[PDB]
C-alpha cells in the first residue's frame, strides 16, 4: 500500500510487497511441470503464443550437459539467471574439472536473487525456475522463487493453474519416483501431470516443450514433431 | 629473471584430403634433454567435427585449446546450437590469439576438419593469430624435416613425366586417407630418427562426414 | 530510499519554465540595485550596498564590485557567497587563457564561460542554481568597451546600459529615457547615481551605501585603467553630481 | 617476478596396480645452507589425495593454506562432503594448475613444481604434474628437479609403459621409490637422508609414513680410493 | 515518487506497460514473412505538407540480410539500430559469417530492461526485425521494450495494429508470393491510415536471399499501389 | 643530453645600499648552434624580478606560471607580492615537481615595498632556497660567476657602482663560457625606479 | 635532416620545405607538402618523427579552425604560436613525447606586420627574421646573417631563399628532392608557382 | 622471430585503367621458407584492397577490422567510404598503438568517383601518404616501381597487369625472401578483379624465353 | 553521482519532461527557414521588449557550426549554446578523421542524437530547444534545411518555422510556398522569409534578422537597412 514503492521497504506485518508482486508475474506465466525418478529428471512446459501468426515462446533453457531449467514469468529475467548458471557450471568445469552439483546451483541462484531484494534501486527477478539435473548424487529437481527460496522436490509445477498438476504429482508420488531406466514412461507421467492444468486448450505439436536429463542422457530439449509421440 | 615461456618440443602434421582431413602429433612431452611423458596427448576433438593442436609451450597450448573448446560451447548457447564451421572456428581462433598480441600464446596452432562443401580443410596459425587455409602444414621441432618431404610426395614438386625432360609436370592425383596416413607415419618415423625431441608415440585424428576417429602408432623411445 | 527528499532542482514546469531559476531570479529582485552604463570613452559600474550599519568597516568591505582581471570587473546582485565561487572560477579562466595564448581574454569569452557553468547547474547534477546575476564591465581590442549581464539560467546579453537586482523595471525606464549613444563617462557617472537615487528603497543615497567603479582609457595613452572608488571618492562624486 | 629463497628438492612418485606412491625429503635449503630439517613437503588433502611440492617453501606454505581453505569451502552447504561430493584428486590438481598458470600469466609465479598423487572415486590412479609455468603432464612415473634426471630412469625400469601398472605390486613400487631416495641422497647436494612417503591405495586408503631414513648405504669402497691419479698412499 | 523498476500489484513493470502506450500512438508498421522473402511497410505520417517525406526514415538496414521497421518514439530506435549494426558487423568480424536473425534480435532485446537508478527509462519504440539466414530461412520478429521478442508469419505494430493484425489473421497463408505480400501490406496500410495512401506517405521494403535488404523507390511502390487499386476494382 | 646546458645562458643578482641588481645574457642555442640573441631571462611581477637559467622551454613555462600565480595573488590579496613571499612560492612550485622537475636555476631579486630592505634568493631545480646577503649566480657559467663575484663584490655599493660590478661580473664570466653571451641586460632596482641597460659585448 | 626554412621580409613571410619523405635508405615520397594552413593568414611548416609531424600539425589546425568558428575571429600569429608552444611543452614530460619541430609564418592584420616563430619539439619558442630546423640550420644562418635586410621585398626574400636552397643542394649528403615555397602576406597564403 | 613478418614483394601502382596490385606469396621465418602460398593482398571489401608487409597477423587482423569499420560507415552514411577516410581509420588506429611493437607497411588501394584511383601507404610509425606507385622489397619501401621509374600512365590493362607481374618476378629472382607465386589484382571504380595465381618457377622460364631477359641464367 | 530518472513515461505513454521542453520552445522567439532553388534563408524574431541592447556583442540567433552550415533555434538560449559547442567540435572532429566537412544531414543527425540522449539519461533534463540546421553539403549546390526538437526526432523541410506563433507563420508558408517552383533567386527567398515573419513580428525594424546561406561556404547576415528595404516594398504592394 504505502510500503510497495520499492524492495528495500518492509510492511508493518514484515512483508516485502515488491517481492510478492514479482511472485505474481509467475502466476500469470504459462504452466511448466518438473518431476524425476532415481535415474532421470523431466521438464514439461506449456509454451504460450501471442496469436496464430506468432511462434510459441520457448520455456526450457540448457545450462550444461547435465543441467537445465524451465521458466514461468519474465523470460528476459530467466535469460539473465540461466546465463549466470551457464557461467557457474562453466567455472566449476574449467577451474575444478568438476560438474556443478544441482544443490549448489540452487544455493547460487538463491543468493543472486536475495541481493536484488535488500538493495535500493534494483527490483526482484520476475520469473520462477524449475531446475533439473543429474550429478554425482543422481537425479535432482529444484524449484526457484525470486524471493530467493529454492526447494529440492520429487515433483512440482509453477505458472497459471499449476495447482492441478501439483495435486496429481502429490497423488502419483509413489508411482513416478519408481520409473527407473524408462525415460518414455517418466515423460508420459509429466505430460499427464501438465494435462491437469489445461483448460479450453489441449497439447498440440508446437504447444508442448519437453526436456530430459539422466544417468546416460545429456540434457536434451524436444520440440515440434519430437513430442508428437507423447500427444 | 623469471621466463614465463618454455619449450615442450613435439611435432604436429595437418593434411587435407578431398573429403577428409588428418591432424597427427607425437605423444612425447620434453623439457631440455629430459622426457616428461611418453604419452601426453597434443591433438584434441573440440566438437563440431573440428580437431585442434597448439604445439610449442604446452601450458599456452592447453590454455588456447581449453578457451577454444569453451568458445564452441558458448557459440551453441548464443546461436541456437548452430554447428561452428571450420572457417568460423579459424577466424575465432585468430581473435583468441591476437587478444594476447603483446604477451603471446607461444604455440603454432593447426585445426583440421571439413569445410561447408564437405571438402577437407586445414588452417595454420602463427602465435599472434596470422592464419591461412592450407592442404599441408607440419608444426613444431621437426617441421623443417617433414615439409620438404610433403612438398615432394603430396604436391609432386620437382617431379616430371619420364621422357619429357621436365616439359610435363607429374600430374596431381587425389590421395586416399590410407596413402595420406602412410605419408604421415613415414614423416614421423623419419623425424624420430633425426630429431631428439620426436618419438615415443604417434596419435592421428582422422575427420570425415562420419565424424572423428583415432589411430595410434608406436615410435622409437630413444 | 533517498528519492523521497529530492526537490528535483533541474526540471521544467508544465509551462516550460525552470522552477529554481525563476525562484533564484525572485531572490535576486530583493538584492541591492547594480547599474552598468557603457560610454564611448569608458564604462561606469554603480551598486547599492544593502541596509548597512554605522559599525560596518566600509573601506575594507566588498559585496558588489569585484575585479576579474585588469580589463574586466563585475557588479553582483544576489548571494555574495555564491558570486565569490563564480568570480574565483572566472579569475582562473582569464589566467588560463592568458597562459595559453599570451593575450588578455576577450570579455565575451569569459562571460560565455561563467554563463555555461550557471547553465550546467540548471540541466544536470540535481543541485540548486547560483542565486547571482552579474553585470560584466570589460575592455578588449576587438569590441572595445562592453557591458554584459548573466542570470542563474546561464543566459547572457550585451547592453549599452543595464540594471540588475531591486527595482530594475523602474531603473531600466529611467536609463532608457536619459541614455544617448554619444554619451561620455562623466555624463554616465551622473546618470547611474541619479537612477539609483530615484529607485533606492532607502530615504537618501549616501557614500556609505554605495560601491562605485569606472573602466576608462583615461589611462595615460593606449591602455585601460580600472578604478574601484574609495568611500571618500564616492562622497566627492555625490557632491560633484549634486545628490548630497 | 621473484627468486626462490628457502627451497625443497625432488618430489618422486609412481603408479602401481592398486594406487600411487609419492615421496619427498624433509629438508628446506637456504642456498647451499641446509637450514631446515623438519619440513613436511607431502600435504594430504582428505583420505584420497597427497600433493608433493618442491621449490620455494614460502609459496608451498601458501599452497598448503589454499588446499586447507579448499576442504573448508567444499564442506559449506554440502551434505555429501564426506561422500559423493568429497574433493577428488582431479579437482585439487585442476584448481592448482589454474592458480599456477594464472600466477605465471601475471608474471608473479608460485616458484614450485607440484605432483598431485591420489585415487579417484571409481578407483582409477591419479598422478599429474604442474610447475611455476603452468605446464602439466601425466606419466606412470613423475619426479621434480634432480628426481626427473635420476629417479625417473630407475622408476621407469619398473613401470616403462601403462601395461606395466597392473603387473606392479605396492611392495615392488615402494622398494623402487625407497631405492630412488637413496640414489638422490648419494648424488643430490640439496637432499636429505630423512624423508616422508605416502601410499594412496584404492583398498587400504591413505598410508602416510613420516621420519623414514635412507639405509643400506654403500661407503666401504671409499677406504680403497687414494689421491686423484698417481698417488698410491 | 516511486522506483522506475517498480512492479505493479499484477506483476508487471509500470514503465514497460507505459512505454507500450507510447508505441500505440506510433505510426503503423507491417511485416509479412513468405518463402520468397519478408516485406516491411510503414506509414510515414508527415506532420505538415512542407516536411520532405523522403527524409522520414522508419525502415532501416541493419545488415545485407536483416532489415528493420519501427513504430513509436522513433528517436529511441537510433541507438538500438546502432547496437544492431555493430552486433551484426562484430559477429561477422569474429566468425567470418552472417549472424542469425534470432541472435541479432536477442542482442537488441538485451538492451530493453537495462534501465533503472544504464539508461533512465525503457525504449518508447517497437521494432519489426525481418531477415534471412541459411538455418531458419526468412524470419520476422517483433522486438518490444519488455525485452520479449516473438517470431511472426505476419505482424502489425503502431496505432492501427489490432485492426491490421485481424486483417493479417485472415489474409496470411504459407504459400504467399512476394508480390502478393507487397499488395497485402499496401492494402492493410491503406485501410488503417488516416490520410489516403500514396508513394509519398507510405514506404515498402523487402529482404530476399539473392538481393538482400532493399527499400523500394517511390516509382516502384507507386506501380504496386496502381496494381492494388485495379485488382480491388476487379470484383 | 644534460637538460640544464642544452640552451645555455646565465643570471647573476647582487645587493647594494638601498638597491638590488639582476643581470642576464641574451643567448639561446641548440648546443653549439646559436639560435637567438634576444632571449631575455629576467621577468618581473610588479616590483619582484625573477631571472631563470636552464632549459629554455621551462624558463618560458615558469614565467607564464608565475605571471598566472602573481596575477591571482594580487586579485585576492589586493596588493603586489613581495620578494620574500614570492621566493617561498617559487620554492613550493618547484618542489611540487620533485620527481619530474623543471630544469632551471631561478634567481629572485627585489626590494620589500614596506621595509625597503634589498632582497635576493637563488634555487636549485627542486626549490631549495639559497638566501645569500651578497650575490646569487645561476647557469652554464656559474663557476665563472662565483669566481668574478667573490673577488669583485664589496657590500653597500651605490646603484651606479653596483651596475659596473655586476656588469663586469657577467661580461667576463660569459666570455669564458661557450653557451653564454650574445648580448647582456642589467636591471638596477631602487624602491620606486628601475633602470634597464643593454651592454655592448663580443658576439662570438 | 629535412629542410624547413623561414624568412620574414618587410611585408610577408616565406616558408621553404623539403619535398622528400625518407625512412632509412627508402624514399617514400618526392612531392610531400610539410605545411598546414592553421588560419587564412597563418601557415605552419613541420619536420620531425614520422606520423607525429602530421598528427600534431592536423590536431593544431583543427583546434585553431575550431577557435575561428566559435569566435568568428582569426587568432593573431603570436596567440597561435603561444598555443602551439604550450601543446609541445605538454608533450616532453608526457608518456610518449611528440618529436615535432615547427615554423609558424603569419601576417598580423591588426599590426600589418609579418611574423615568423621558430618552435622546437620541447616548446622552445623565439620570434626571428629567419629560422631553420635540422642540419641545414647552421649553413643557412651564416648566409642569411650576411645577406638579410629587414626592408627586403618579397622578390628579394625569394632570391635569397633560392640561393640558400642552391647552396644546401651542393653541401648536403642527402637528396631532399627540392622545396615547396609558400608566401604569407595581407592577402593570405599562396604557393610560389616556380622555384 | 615467432611472428610471421613479410618485408618483401608488394607492389601497387595507379594508371589510366585504375590500380594494379601485385604481391609474391612467400613466408620466411629466418632462412626457413614457412610457405610458398600466402595471400599478401587483403580483400578489405569488394572495392578496397590492402597489401601485407610487416607483421602478417598485424596486417590481417587490423585490415579485416578496417573492412568492418568501412561496412559500419556505409550503413550509417548510406555512401561508399572514400579511400582517404578508410586509410585514415587504419592510420589513426596504429598511431594509438605507436611504440607498442605493431609492424605494418600497407598500401590501401581503392577506386571511387569522388577521388578516382587512390593508393595510400600506411605505416606502423603513423605515416599516411598518397602516391601513384609504392613497392616493398626486402624491408624497404619505394615510390618508383622496381624496374623503369617512368612506366606509362596511358598503359593498357593487359600491359599494366604484365608490368606488375614482371616487377614481382624481378624481385622474386634477386630477393631470397621473395618467391612462390605472383597474385595479380585490377582495381576499378565498380570494384577489384582477381587476375590469378602465377607460379614464379613456371613464370621465370616462360618470361626468359619470350622476353629474352635473364640471359645470365642458364635454362 | 546524481542518477535520478527525470525523463520517465506517464500512464498515457507520454514523457512530460520532453513535452514540457517543447513548451519552452513555444515560448522562444520565432525562427523560420526557407530554401530557394540555389540558397537557404534563416529568418529570426528579436522581441523588442529589450531596448538599450548592444546588438554588436549580444549573442546572434543564427550560429555558424562550420563555414558551410548554420544553426538557428527557438527556446532556452543557455541550452542552445551547449548544442552549438558540441556541433562545432563534431564538425572539426569529422574534418580531422573523414578529411571532408560534415553533410547538413550528418550534423543534424548528431545534434538530434545529443537531444535524444538527454531524454533517457539519469540526472539530466531534456534541452528546451528546437533547431533549424541549414547549409550545403561539400561540392553540392542542392539546398538543405533540417529541424530537430527536444525528443531528438529530426526531418528535412522545404520550409519550416519554430517558436511562438510558429502555427501562424507555418499557415502562411503552407499556402505561399510552391514545391514545383521554389523561390528561384536570393531576393524572392528573402522576401518570402521576411513576409512570413511580418505575419507575427510587430514592427519590421530591428525585430527581424535574416541570414542568407549560398553554396560553397557563402554565408552573409543582412543589415537593418537591407531588411528594411524588403519590409518597405512588401507593405507598398499590400496597399492594393
Ligand atoms: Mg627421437
Ligand atoms: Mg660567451
Amino acid at each position: 500500500n504505502n510500503y510497495d514503492g520499492d524492495t528495500v521497504t518492509f510492511s508493518p506485518t514484515g512483508r516485502l510487497f515488491q517481492v510478492e508482486y514479482a511472485l505474481e508475474a509467475i502466476k500469470q506465466g504459462s504452466v511448466t511441470v518438473g518431476l524425476r525418478s532415481n535415474t532421470h529428471a523431466v521438464l514439461v512446459a506449456l509454451k504460450r503464443n501471442a496469436d496464430e501468426l506468432s511462434s510459441y515462446q520457448k520455456k526450457i533453457i540448457k545450462c550444461d550437459e547435465h543441467m537445465g531449467l524451465s521458466l514461468a514469468g519474465l523470460a528476459p529475467d530467466a535469460r539473465v539467471l540461466s546465463n549466470y548458471l551457464r557461467q557457474q557450471c562453466n567455472y566449476s568445469s574449467l577451474v575444478f574439472n568438476r560438474k556443478l552439483a544441482v544443490e549448489r546451483a540452487g544455493h547460487l541462484l538463491c543468493d543472486k536473487a536475495q541481493k536484488n531484494t535488500q538493495s535500493y534501486g534494483g527490483r526482484p527477478y520476475g520469473v520462477g525456475l524449475l531446475i533439473i539435473g543429474y550429478d554425482k548424487s543422481g537425479a535432482h529437481l529444484l524449484e526457484f522463487q525470486p524471493s530467493g527460496n529454492v526447494t529440492e522436490l520429487y515433483g512440482t509445477a509453477i505458472g497459471a493453474r499449476s495447482q492441478g498438476a501439483k495435486t496429481y504429482l502429490e497423488r502419483t508420488l509413489d508411482t513416478f519416483i519408481k520409473i527407473d531406466g524408462n525415460p518414455d514412461e517418466l515423460i508420459k507421467a509429466g505430460v499427464e501431470a501438465i494435462s491437469q492444468s489445461l483448460r479450453d486448450e489441449s497439447l498440440t505439436v508446437d504447444n508442448l516443450s519437453i526436456a530430459i536429463v539422466g544417468k546416460d542422457t545429456p540434457f536434451t530439449i524436444y520440440d515440434g514433431e519430437a513430442v508428437a509421440k507423447y500427444i | 629473471q623469471f621466463n614465463p615461456y618454455g619449450d615442450n618440443g613435439g611435432t604436429i602434421l595437418g593434411i587435407a584430403g578431398e573429403d577428409f582431413a588428418v591432424l597427427a602429433g607425437d605423444t612425447r612431452n620434453i623439457t631440455d634433454y629430459s622426457i616428461n611423458s611418453r604419452y601426453e596427448p597434443k591433438v584434441f576433438d573440440c566438437g563440431d567435427n573440428i580437431v585442434m593442436s597448439a604445439n610449442g609451450f604446452a601450458a599456452d597450448g592447453d590454455a588456447l585449446v581449453k578457451r577454444f573448446k569453451n568458445s564452441v560451447k558458448w557459440y551453441h548457447f548464443d546461436h541456437n546450437d548452430k554447428k561452428l564451421s571450420i572457417n568460423s572456428a579459424a577466424r575465432n581462433i585468430q581473435h583468441l590469439l591476437y587478444g594476447k598480441r603483446f604477451f603471446p600464446y607461444y604455440v603454432h596452432t593447426i585445426i583440421a576438419g571439413l569445410d561447408e562443401d564437405g571438402k577437407g580443410a586445414v588452417y595454420s596459425f602463427d602465435p599472434v593469430g596470422s592464419y591461412e587455409r592450407e592442404q599441408c602444414r607440419a608444426g613444431g621441432a621437426a617441421a623443417s624435416l617433414i615439409m620438404p618431404f610433403l612438398d615432394n610426395q603430396v604436391n609432386f614438386k620437382n617431379q616430371y613425366e619420364p621422357g619429357t625432360n621436365g616439359k610435363v609436370k607429374k600430374p596431381l592425383k587425389y590421395l586416399s586417407v590410407e596413402e595420406v596416413i602412410k605419408l604421415v607415419r613415414d614423416s614421423f618415423t623419419s623425424a624420430t630418427e633425426r630429431h631428439i625431441q620426436v618419438g615415443d608415440g604417434l596419435e592421428i585424428l582422422i575427420v570425415t562426414k562420419d565424424g572423428v576417429r583415432k589411430e595410434f602408432y608406436e615410435l622409437k623411445r630413444d | 530510499g533517498s528519492r523521497r527528499y529530492d526537490s528535483r532542482t533541474t526540471i521544467f514546469s508544465p509551462e516550460g519554465r525552470l522552477y529554481q531559476v525563476e525562484y533564484a531570479l525572485e531572490s535576486i529582485s530583493h538584492a541591492g540595485t547594480a547599474i552598468g552604463i557603457m560610454a564611448s570613452d569608458g564604462i561606469v559600474l554603480a551598486a547599492e550596498r544593502k541596509v548597512t550599519s554605522t559599525l560596518l568597516e566600509q573601506d575594507t568591505s566588498t559585496e558588489k564590485l569585484y575585479k576579474l582581471n585588469d580589463k574586466i570587473a563585475v557588479a553582483v546582485a544576489g548571494l555574495t557567497a555564491d558570486a565569490e565561487i563564480l568570480i574565483n572560477t572566472a579569475r582562473i579562466h582569464a589566467q588560463n587563457y592568458l597562459k595559453t595564448y599570451n593575450e588578455d581574454i576577450p570579455v565575451e569569452i569569459l562571460v560565455r564561460r561563467l554563463s555555461d557553468i550557471k547553465q550546467g547547474y540548471t540541466q544536470h547534477g540535481g543541485l540548486r542554481p547560483f542565486g547571482v546575476s552579474f553585470i560584466y564591465a570589460g575592455y578588449d581590442d576587438r569590441y572595445g568597451y562592453q557591458l554584459y549581464t548573466s542570470n542563474p539560467s546561464g543566459n547572457y546579453t550585451g547592453w549599452k546600459a543595464i540594471s540588475v537586482g531591486a527595482n530594475t523595471s523602474a531603473a531600466q525606464t529611467l536609463l532608457q529615457m536619459d541614455y544617448k549613444d554619444d554619451m561620455k563617462v562623466d555624463d554616465a557617472i551622473e546618470l547611474a547615481l541619479k537612477t539609483l537615487s530615484k529607485t533606492t528603497d532607502s530615504s537618501a543615497l549616501t557614500y556609505d551605501r554605495l560601491e562605485f567603479a569606472t573602466i576608462r582609457k583615461g589611462a595615460n595613452d593606449g591602455e585601460v585603467y580600472q578604478k574601484i572608488f574609495k568611500p571618500q571618492e564616492i562622497k566627492d562624486i555625490l557632491v560633484k553630481t549634486g545628490i548630497t | 617476478t621473484q627468486q626462490p629463497i628457502v627451497t625443497g628438492t625432488s618430489v618422486i612418485s609412481m603408479k602401481y596396480d592398486n594406487g600411487v606412491i609419492i615421496a619427498a625429503d624433509n629438508l628446506g635449503s637456504y642456498g647451499s645452507l641446509l637450514r631446515f630439517n623438519g619440513v613436511e613437503r607431502l600435504i594430504p588433502v582428505g583420505d584420497n589425495t597427497v600433493v608433493g611440492i618442491s621449490g620455494d617453501i614460502s609459496d608451498m606454505q601458501h599452497i598448503e593454506r589454499l588446499l586447507k581453505d579448499l576442504v573448508t569451502e567444499n564442506a559449506y552447504d554440502n551434505p555429501l562432503a564426506d561422500a559423493e561430493e568429497a574433493l577428488e584428486p582431479s579437482y585439487i590438481f585442476e584448481y592448482l594448475a589454474t592458480v599456477m598458470y594464472q600466477r605465471r600469466s601475471k608474471m608473479n609465479p608460485l616458484w614450485n613444481a607440484i605432483i598431485v598423487a591420489g585415487v579417484q572415486s571409481n578407483g582409477d590412479q591419479f598422478l599429474r604434474y604442474v610447475n611455476l609455468l603452468g605446464v602439466t603432464y601425466s606419466s606412470p612415473t613423475l619426479a621434480t628437479g634432480f628426481g626427473a634426471h635420476m629417479a625417473n630412469p630407475l622408476l621407469r625400469k619398473v613401470v616403462d609403459r601403462e601395461s606395466d601398472i597392473p603387473k606392479t605390486t605396492v611392495q615392488v613400487a615402494e622398494e623402487a621409490i625407497v631405492n630412488a631416495m637413496r640414489v638422490l641422497y648419494y648424488r643430490d647436494a640439496r637432499s636429505s637422508r630423512n624423508f616422508s612417503l605416502a601410499i594412496i591405495d584404492k583398498n587400504t586408503g591413505l598410508t602416510f609414513k613420516k621420519n623414514l631414513q635412507v639405509e643400506n648405504m654403500k661407503w666401504d669402497f671409499a677406504k680403497d680410493i687414494k689421491g686423484y691419479g698417481t698417488q698410491k698412499i | 515518487d516511486r522506483g522506475v523498476s517498480t512492479f505493479s500489484p499484477e506483476g508487471r513493470l509500470f514503465q514497460v506497460e507505459y512505454s507500450l502506450e507510447a508505441i500505440k500512438l506510433g505510426s503503423t508498421a507491417i511485416g509479412i514473412a513468405t518463402k520468397e522473402g519478408v516485406v516491411l511497410g510503414v506509414e510515414k505520417r508527415a506532420t505538415s505538407p512542407l516536411l520532405e517525406s523522403d527524409s522520414i526514415e522508419k525502415i532501416v538496414e541493419i545488415d545485407r540480410h536483416i532489415g528493420c521497421a519501427m513504430s513509436g518514439l522513433t528517436a529511441d530506435a537510433r541507438s538500438m539500430i546502432e547496437h544492431a549494426r555493430t552486433a551484426a558487423v562484430t559477429h561477422n568480424l569474429y566468425y567470418d559469417e552472417d549472424i542469425n536473425v534470432e541472435s541479432l534480435t536477442q542482442s537488441v532485446c538485451d538492451l530493453a530492461l537495462r534501465f533503472g537508478e544504464l539508461m533512465s527509462r525503457p525504449f518508447g519504440v517497437a521494432l519489426l526485425i525481418a531477415g534471412h539466414d541459411a538455418d531458419d530461412g526468412y524470419q520476422l520478429f517483433h522486438a518490444e521494450p519488455s525485452g520479449t521478442f516473438y517470431r511472426y508469419n505476419a505482424k502489425a505494430i503502431g496505432s492501427g495494429s489490432e485492426g491490421a493484425q485481424a486483417e493479417l489473421l485472415n489474409e496470411w497463408h504459407s504459400s504467399l508470393t512476394l508480390k502478393e505480400a507487397e499488395l497485402l501490406v499496401l492494402k492493410i496500410l491503406k485501410q488503417v491510415m488516416e490520410e489516403k495512401l500514396d508513394e509519398n506517405n507510405a514506404q515498402l521494403s523487402c529482404i530476399t536471399k539473392q538481393d538482400g535488404f532493399k527499400i523500394y523507390d517511390n516509382e516502384k511502390t507507386a506501380e504496386l499501389i496502381k496494381e492494388l487499386k485495379e485488382k480491388e476494382a476487379a470484383e | 643530453s644534460d637538460p640544464s646546458s642544452i640552451n645555455g645562458g646565465i643570471v647573476v643578482a647582487m645587493t647594494g645600499k638601498d638597491c638590488v641588481a639582476i643581470a642576464c645574457d641574451l643567448r639561446l642555442g641548440s648546443q653549439s648552434l646559436g639560435v637567438s640573441n634576444k632571449f631575455e631571462k629576467i621577468f618581473h611581477y610588479g616590483h619582484v624580478f625573477l631571472g631563470i637559467t636552464g632549459l629554455a622551454t621551462d624558463v618560458t613555462t615558469l614565467n607564464e606560471m608565475f605571471r598566472y600565480k602573481t596575477n591571482l595573488y594580487k586579485l585576492k590579496e589586493e596588493r603586489a607580492i613581495e620578494p620574500e613571499t614570492f621566493t617561498q612560492l617559487v620554492s613550493s612550485s618547484l618542489y611540487e615537481r620533485r620527481f619530474g622537475p623543471y630544469f632551471v636555476g631561478p634567481v629572485v631579486a627585489g626590494i620589500n615595498s614596506k621595509s625597503g630592505k634589498p632582497f635576493i634568493a637563488g634555487f636549485d631545480l627542486i626549490g631549495c632556497i639559497d638566501e645569500a646577503k651578497d650575490f646569487i649566480v645561476s647557469g652554464t657559467a656559474s663557476d665563472q660567476l662565483f669566481g668574478m663575484c667573490e673577488s669583485l663584490y664589496e657590500p653597500n655599493l651605490e646603484p651606479e657602482d653596483l651596475f659596473e660590478t655586476i656588469s663586469q661580473a657577467l661580461l667576463n664570466a660569459a666570455d669564458r663560457d661557450a653557451l653564454s653571451g650574445w648580448g647582456a641586460v642589467v636591471y638596477i632596482i631602487k624602491k620606486d625606479e628601475v633602470v634597464k641597460r643593454y651592454l655592448k659585448m663580443r658576439q662570438d | 635532416m629535412d629542410i624547413i626554412l623561414g624568412i620574414r621580409v618587410q611585408d610577408s613571410v616565406i616558408l621553404a620545405s623539403s619535398k622528400a619523405v625518407t625512412r632509412g635508405i627508402s624514399v617514400l615520397k618526392d612531392s610531400d607538402d610539410k605545411t598546414r594552413q592553421l588560419s587564412p593568414h597563418t601557415l605552419m611548416s613541420f619536420a620531425g618523427e614520422a606520423g607525429d609531424t602530421v598528427q600534431f600539425a592536423e590536431y593544431i589546425q583543427a583546434n585553431i579552425q575550431l577557435y575561428s568558428i566559435r569566435e568568428d575571429y582569426e587568432l593573431s600569429p603570436q596567440a597561435v604560436s603561444s598555443f602551439v608552444r604550450q601543446e609541445l611543452a605538454k608533450s616532453i614530460r608526457s608518456r610518449r613525447p611528440y618529436q615535432v619541430n615547427v615554423l609558424i609564418g603569419g601576417y598580423d592584420k591588426k599590426k600589418n606586420k609579418p611574423e615568423l616563430y621558430q618552435i622546437d619539439y620541447l616548446g622552445t619558442k623565439v620570434e626571428l627574421p629567419y629560422g631553420a630546423h635540422g642540419y641545414s640550420g647552421f649553413y643557412t644562418f651564416s648566409l642569411l646573417d650576411h645577406h638579410y635586410r629587414p626592408d627586403m621585398t618579397t622578390e628579394e626574400g625569394l632570391d635569397l631563399l633560392k640561393l640558400c636552397v642552391q647552396e644546401l643542394e651542393k653541401r648536403m649528403p642527402m637528396d631532399f628532392k627540392g622545396v615547396i615555397v609558400k608566401i604569407v602576406d595581407k592577402d593570405g597564403i599562396r604557393q610560389v608557382d616556380d622555384f | 622471430k615467432i611472428k610471421i613478418a613479410h618485408g618483401t614483394t608488394t607492389l601497387a601502382f595507379r594508371f589510366q585503367g585504375g590500380i594494379i596490385v601485385a604481391v609474391d606469396s612467400r613466408a620466411t621465418a629466418g632462412n626457413w621458407v614457412a610457405s610458398q602460398t600466402v595471400k599478401k593482398v587483403i580483400e578489405i571489401n569488394p572495392f578496397l584492397l590492402g597489401t601485407m608487409a610487416g607483421g602478417a597477423a598485424d596486417c590481417q587482423f587490423w585490415e579485416t577490422w578496417l573492412g568492418s569499420q568501412c561496412r559500419l560507415h556505409e550503413l550509417r552514411e548510406k555512401e561508399r567510404i572514400s579511400v582517404a577516410a578508410a586509410s585514415k581509420i587504419l592510420s589513426n588506429l596504429v598511431y594509438q598503438y605507436k611504440g607498442a611493437g605493431l609492424s605494418m607497411g600497407t598500401m590501401i588501394c581503392g577506386y571511387t568517383r569522388k577521388e578516382g584511383p587512390t593508393i595510400y601507404y600506411v605505416d606502423s610509425d603513423g605515416t599516411r601518404l598518397k602516391g601513384d606507385i609504392f613497392c616493398v622489397v626486402s624491408g624497404q619501401t619505394f615510390a618508383y616501381g622496381v624496374l623503369d621509374s617512368n612506366y606509362k600512365w596511358d598503359l593498357s590493362v593487359e600491359d599494366a597487369l604484365y608490368l606488375g607481374k614482371r616487377s614481382i618476378l624481378a624481385a622474386a629472382h634477386r630477393d631470397a625472401y621473395s618467391g612462390g607465386s605472383v597474385n595479380l589484382y585490377h582495381v576499378t571504380e565498380d570494384g577489384w578483379i582477381y587476375h590469378g595465381n602465377h607460379d614464379v618457377g613456371e613464370l621465370f622460364w616462360k618470361v626468359k624465353e619470350e622476353e629474352g631477359s635473364f640471359n645470365n641464367v642458364i635454362g | 553521482g546524481y542518477d535520478r530518472a527525470l525523463s520517465i513515461f506517464s500512464p498515457d505513454g507520454h514523457i512530460f519532461q520532453v513535452e514540457y521542453a517543447l513548451e519552452a520552445v513555444k515560448r522562444g522567439t520565432c525562427a523560420v527557414g526557407v530554401k530557394g532553388k540555389n540558397c537557404v534563408v534563416l529568418g529570426c524574431e528579436r522581441r523588442s521588449t529589450l531596448k538599450l541592447q548592444d546588438t554588436r556583442i549580444t549573442p546572434s540567433k543564427v550560429s555558424k557550426i562550420d563555414s558551410h552550415v548554420v544553426l538557428s533555434f527557438s527556446g532556452l538560449n543557455a541550452d542552445s549554446r551547449i548544442l552549438i559547442e558540441k556541433a562545432r567540435v563534431e564538425a572539426q572532429s569529422h574534418r580531422l578523421t573523414l578529411e571532408d566537412p560534415v553533410t547538413v544531414e550528418y550534423l543534424t543527425r548528431y545534434v538530434a542524437g545529443v537531444q535524444q540522449r538527454y531524454t533517457q539519461s539519469g540526472g539530466v533534463r531534456p534541452f528546451g530547444v528546437s533547431t533549424l540546421i541549414a547549409g550545403f553539403d561539400p561540392r553540392d549546390d542542392e539546398p538543405k534545411l533540417y529541424q530537430t526538437e527536444p525528443s531528438g526526432i529530426y526531418s528535412s523541410w522545404s520550409a519550416q518555422t519554430i517558436g511562438r506563433n510558429s502555427k501562424t507563420v507555418r499557415e502562411f508558408l503552407e499556402k505561399n510556398y510552391d514545391r514545383k517552383e521554389p523561390p528561384a533567386t536570393v531576393e524572392e527567398c528573402v522576401k518570402l522569409t521576411v513576409r512570413s515573419l511580418l505575419e507575427v513580428v510587430q514592427t519590421g525594424a530591428k525585430n527581424i534578422e535574416i541570414t542568407v546561406v549560398k553554396p560553397d561556404s557563402d554565408i552573409v547576415a543582412l543589415s537593418s537597412e537591407e531588411i528594411n528595404q524588403y519590409v518597405t516594398q512588401i507593405e507598398q504592394e499590400k496597399q492594393e
